[PDB]
């Protein structure tokens, strides 16, 4: 049934304050491995 | 074709912009999203380009540089670093609020036209840098980017055309001179906004030192469906070299504030008239309009009549199509006041790093404040086009352009009511 | 070889690749004038007095940080960098303070001799100027923040010589300031060299404070014995 | 609104502060967000999370962030006073912001500003005297078309009228949380008159799809 009548971005009215940071947290097990530069930092 | 505007809904790529429909991943695939993504990924980057450059497309940005050769700069061999595409999800000009629509309401759309222009270009991964104000925007995205990534359309092997691709959000924490790619570069690596100097370029030398584009959320929201329905097609709407389409935010002193999308070559007032509901008091009480937000210079009434909101139209008419934000102002609106109010916007927004915009952005909002109250005279007006000529050009970064173009319009098209406003606070005052 | 050619003025000159507008300038002799740009630090470019005009170009550029492509024509003295130079100095001298006899710097100040050589004559200045909170460094720099210009020279030299990264800065716009943050001594082997190093009279000699002006001083060049470097 | 710091007893290096260990899990995985040799561009989002924790930052936590990325304390004290979401000073539990930029001051904005400030009692750059209210005033916030509108912590209230904005504050005190949205007919963006475009349902994949692809 096609509805144009009501919002359906009504998700964001349940965040938290750390919803973020754990969706980031979560997110962590799928990502990459990160290039690195061969030195630990600009100041090593 | 000469006339443009009145758009049908079939030829709109920013459907369920009002959020009238799912925006997770089943609501956006049965709306044409993450379709035969396969084939334009093992189409070639170069396919990709060109595609692109043939739609003419330029870039929503503001500055309107041709998105193709923009994007084909970094279309050379790697010579051990990375390459990064960097989405400008800031928007801190004020008029602007379509990427926060983007953002909210068609995510999978920004995140399929991250892989797009990332295989285009052969980044390793993307950084979308969100504004710190917009919690909940962010937080859209990040579910949108967990379900793709569940999904195996993005990360390893990704949409199985043996690509490797990474979406990374960054939020900003609430500075305007962070939405300066430079700036936004150097805002990323932790260090303070402040831009840098140009060359080197960010195709050379950008984030960590790596090659980096960096490309507004609305040219690279887009790109999937210049590369799906074709160049051409794009390339059908508006005028030479300002082909396509556009988000449109009509705000101020208008009957109905709305974003809505439009063809690039659409007249103002016909744009006005039909999806705002037109100015408040009428047609004939319209007094002043911004057309890009508050780093274009303002026009009168007698220019928006037969003025069209493209790129080229509107630099021939002393001004800029900016970010396509439209701030109407009737008659019953202070012109200075609302100037004087956008100058000490930008007085507090401005990272300080180089002399002529500390300085002389400062100096501007002291003079604009007298303008107001009127304790000023006719020399100062000259002095004060003097100090907005001298700001301009002269600066790292374009804030300083952007604050010496609205008071340029607004001397150019209102001396006679600055100088009335002068001359009645001498004759009351004294 | 690999030089290129470039013109200061129209008179043909040989550079290295890499090389910028200034050095170019100064290898035929002219001293484009500089805020923030030192041949020891490294390249910040935002005092914006070096902006000199590339012909057949709509825009001036900033010569400490420009590198010249071949075929370009410098124009040191040419209407619109004397413009540029004037409008820049007009911005520099618009917030600083009335304190010309009382600082140290008199009489050897760069931006008192580069006001004088290349600004205007006067001020078109109708506003309240600003004023800093003064900080406390240590017993060897006397510190008077309210003549700093912003020229960044101490970060870059805290961080890049000294090797401290004790020196920041710390605001936004024009409440921007220079300084540590913190009730922070910023003690070193090498730290009068940033008295050195300063412009303006910002950072001055706590010992030498008050005692004399540059002009009448007579100077003899001798060898340091205090140590075994010479 | 002073970029130096002075010790007092409230704000000084000796304040306690550390992080949660789910705190410092996120710390780890937003430090995996970056490549390797580049740890400080964490700076700003661990430095936000601090502030999450603890509702502003003392020098104590930005001292920590320095210890914990291995970066010199100037460079977080620099981050800190650059952006204006960092609270140096320990605000209210409500923070509302009101932007009084051109576009929102077109809307009348200001009847917003001093309807909360009758209502609460203070004036703008204040705080309540029992602690749960700091009023102070912004620039743009990305709603300019539905303009007027205030910002309390993560949430957006827009369309307000001075009523409305009453309403908000006076559930606020309740203990209850609004609603994040326009108050007005419309949702987020449309037309108040009714939908100008994208009336039409959308044509779904496969449609307009170029030959060869
Ligand atoms: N969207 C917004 O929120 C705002 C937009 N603006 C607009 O943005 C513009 C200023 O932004 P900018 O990016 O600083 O200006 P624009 O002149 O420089 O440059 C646009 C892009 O083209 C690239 N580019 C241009 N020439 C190039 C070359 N020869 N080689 C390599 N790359 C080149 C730049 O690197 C940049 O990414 C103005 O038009 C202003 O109205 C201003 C304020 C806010
Ligand atoms: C002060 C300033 C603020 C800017 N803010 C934004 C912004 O918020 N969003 C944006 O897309 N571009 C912004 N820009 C323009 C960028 O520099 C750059 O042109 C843009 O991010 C990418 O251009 P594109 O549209 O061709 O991709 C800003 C520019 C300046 C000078
Ligand atoms: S023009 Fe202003 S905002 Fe831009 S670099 Fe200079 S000081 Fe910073
Ligand atoms: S630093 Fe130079 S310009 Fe400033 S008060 Fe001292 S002598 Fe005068
Ligand atoms: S105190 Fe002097 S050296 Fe330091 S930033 Fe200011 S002008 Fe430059
Ligand atoms: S000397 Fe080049 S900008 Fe300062
Ligand atoms: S002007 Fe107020 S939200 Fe943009
Ligand atoms: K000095």
């Amino acid at each position: 049934p096609f509805d144009n009548t009501t919002y359906k971005n009504l998700q964001h009215h349940d965040y938290s304050t750390y919803t973020f940071l754990d969706l980031n947290l979560d997110l962590s097990k799928f990502r990459m491995p990160q290039p690195s530069s061969g030195r630990e930092s600009p100041r090593h | 074709k000469t006339s443009f505007g009145s758009l049908k809904d079939e030829d709109r790529i920013f459907t369920n912009l009002y959020g009238r429909h799912d925006w997770r991943l089943k609501g956006a695939q049965s709306r044409g999203d993450w379709y035969k993504t396969k084939e334009i990924l093992l189409k070639g980057p170069d396919w990709i380009l060109g595609e692109v450059k043939t739609s003419g497309l330029r870039g929503r940005g503001g500055a309107g540089f041709p998105t193709g050769l923009k994007w084909s700069f970094m279309n050379k061999p790697s010579d051990g670093r990375p390459k990064y595409l960097v989405v400008n999800a800031d928007e801190g000009e004020p008029g602007t609020c379509k990427d926060r629509e983007i953002i909210r309401h068609d995510p999978h759309k920004l995140v399929e036209g991250c892989l797009v222009g990332g295989r285009a270009m052969g980044a390793r991964a993307a950084y979308i840098y969100i504004r710190g104000e917009f919690y909940n925007e962010a937080s859209n995205l990040q579910v949108a980017i967990r379900e793709a990534y569940e999904a195996g359309l993005i990360g390893k092997n990704a949409c199985g055309s043996g690509y490797d691709f990474d979406v990374f959000v960054v939020r900003g924490a609430g500075a305007y001179i962070c939405g300066e790619e430079t700036a936004l570069i150097e805002s990323i690596e932790g260090k303070q906004g402040k831009p840098r100097l140009k060359p080197p370029f960010p195709a050379d030398v950008g984030v960590f030192g790596c090659p980096t584009t960096v490309a507004n959320v609305e040219t690279v929201a887009v790109s999937p469906t210049i590369c799906r329905r074709g160049g051409a097609w794009f390339a059908s709407f508006g005028r030479e070299r300002n082909s396509g389409t556009k988000l449109f935010n009509i705000s101020g002193h208008v009957n109905n504030p709305c974003t809505v999308e439009e063809e690039m070559s659409v007249p103002l007032k016909e744009l006005i008239e039909k999806h705002a509901g037109g100015v408040t008091g009428g047609w004939d009480n319209l007094l002043a309009v911004i057309p890009g937000g508050s780093s274009t210079p303002l026009i009168p009434k007698s220019v928006c009549e037969t003025v069209l909101m493209d790129f080229d139209a509107l630099i021939q008419a002393q001004t800029g199509l900016g970010t396509a934000a439209v701030i109407v102002m009737d008659r019953s609106t202070d012109i200075v006041k609302a100037i004087a109010r956008l100058i000490e916007f930008y007085k507090h927004e401005s990272c300080g790093q180089c002399t002529p915009c500390r300085e002389g952005v400062d100096w501007m909002n002291k003079v604009m404040a007298r303008f107001v109250r009127g304790d000023a005279r006719p020399a100062e007006i000259d002095s004060l086009w003097e100090i907005s000529k001298q700001i301009e050009g002269h600066t790292i970064c374009a804030l300083g352009d952007g604050a010496a173009w609205p008071v340029q319009g607004l001397i150019r098209h209102f001396r006679p009511e600055l100088e009335e406003r002068m001359q009645r606070f001498a004759q009351q005052h004294q | 070889s690999n030089l290129i050619e470039v013109f200061v003025d129209g008179q043909s000159v040989m550079v290295e690749p890499g090389t910028t507008v200034l050095q170019a300038c100064e290898k035929v002799g002219m001293q484009i004038p500089r805020f923030c740009y030192h041949e020891r630090l490294s390249v910040a470019g935002n005092c914006r007095m070096c902006l000199v005009e590339i012909e057949k170009a709509p825009k001036v550029v900033a010569a400490c940080a420009m590198p010249v492509m071949k075929g370009w024509n410098i124009l040191t003295n040419s209407e619109k960098t004397k413009k540029a130079r004037e409008g820049v100095m007009e911005f520099l001298l618009a917030n600083h303070p009335l304190d010309c006899p009382i600082c140290d710097q008199g009489g050897e100040c760069d931006l008192q001799d580069q006001s004088m050589m290349f600004g205007s004559d006067r001020s078109r200045f109708l506003e309240g100027k600003r004023a800093v909170e003064d900080k406390n460094i240590g017993p060897l720099v006397k510190t008077i923040m309210t003549r700093c210009i912003q020229c960044t020279r101490c970060i870059r030299f805290a961080s890049e010589i000294a090797g401290v990264d004790d020196l920041g800065t710390t605001g936004r716009g024009n409440d921007m300031q220079v300084g540590t943050y913190i009730e922070k001594m910023f003690m070193s082997e090498l730290s009068g060299n940033i008295i050195d190093i300063c412009p303006v009279g910002a950072l001055t000699s706590k010992p030498y404070a008050f005692t004399a002006r540059p002009w009448e001083t007579r100077k003899t060049e001798s060898i340091d014995v205090m140590d075994a470097v010479g | 609104a002073l970029f130096v710091h002075r010790d007092t007893p409230k704000n000084n290096p000796e304040t306690p502060f550390d992080f949660t260990p789910e705190n410092y899990k996120r710390i780890e995985a937003i430090v995996k967000n970056y490549p390797e040799g580049h740890k400080a561009a964490a700076v700003l989002p661990v430095l936000d999370l601090a502030q999450r924790q603890n509702g502003w930052l003392p020098i104590s936590a930005m001292n920590k962030v320095a210890e914990i990325l291995q970066v010199p304390p100037m460079r977080v004290y620099e981050v800190a006073t650059f952006y204006t979401m960092y609270n140096r000073k320990p605000v209210g539990k409500y923070h509302i912001q009101v932007c009084t930029t051109t576009p929102c001051m077109l809307r009348n904005s200001d009847s917003i500003l001093e309807a909360i400030q009758k209502k609460l009692g203070i004036k703008v750059g204040e705080t309540t005297p029992d602690k749960l209210f700091t009023l102070i005033e912004v620039e743009c916030l990305g709603a300019c078309v539905n303009a007027p509108m205030v910002q309390i912590n993560d949430n957006y209230y827009e369309d307000l009228t001075p009523k409305d904005i009453e309403e908000i504050i006076d559930e606020l005190k309740a203990g209850k949380i609004p609603k994040p949205g326009p108050r007005s007919g419309r949702f987020s963006c449309e037309p108040a008159g009714g939908l100008t475009s994208l009336t039409e349902p959308p044509k779904g994949p496969g449609f307009g799809v170029q030959a060869g692809l």
